[PDB]
């Protein structure tokens, strides 16, 4: 259905049984995102926590 | 701002001391207002203080 895909398709030894795949355009690996460290507005009356 | 309205009416009623007076339930009402104040801002300080926690 398409003659090349442009996109971050990741180079996997699965992939590359089935497609072509050319040098890397992009060196990566996976990481973590998290939500970032914010606060934490003590409550009015949390001295009764 | 309610502190600095409670002390303006405490100079008020102390002025209203001099003149007017044999009333002797304004000097009370001045002393009210000055204590009245003093409250006022202690909140206003705690509130401020506690604002600038994020």
């Amino acid at each position: 259905k398409a003659d090349i895909a442009i996109a971050p398709l990741t180079i996997t030894l699965v992939r590359e049984e089935v497609i072509d795949f050319s040098k890397p355009f992009m060196s990566l690996g996976i990481s973590i995102m998290i939500k970032k460290p914010q606060k934490s507005k003590p409550g009015v009356f949390s001295f009764l926590d | 701002i309610l502190s600095v309205i409670l002390l303006f009416m405490g100079g008020l009623c102390i002025a209203a001391s001099e003149f007017y007076k044999t009333r002797h339930n304004i000097i009370l009402s001045a002393g009210i207002f000055f204590v009245s104040a003093g409250l006022s801002n202690i909140i206003g300080i705690i509130v401020y203080i506690s604002a600038n926690a994020g």
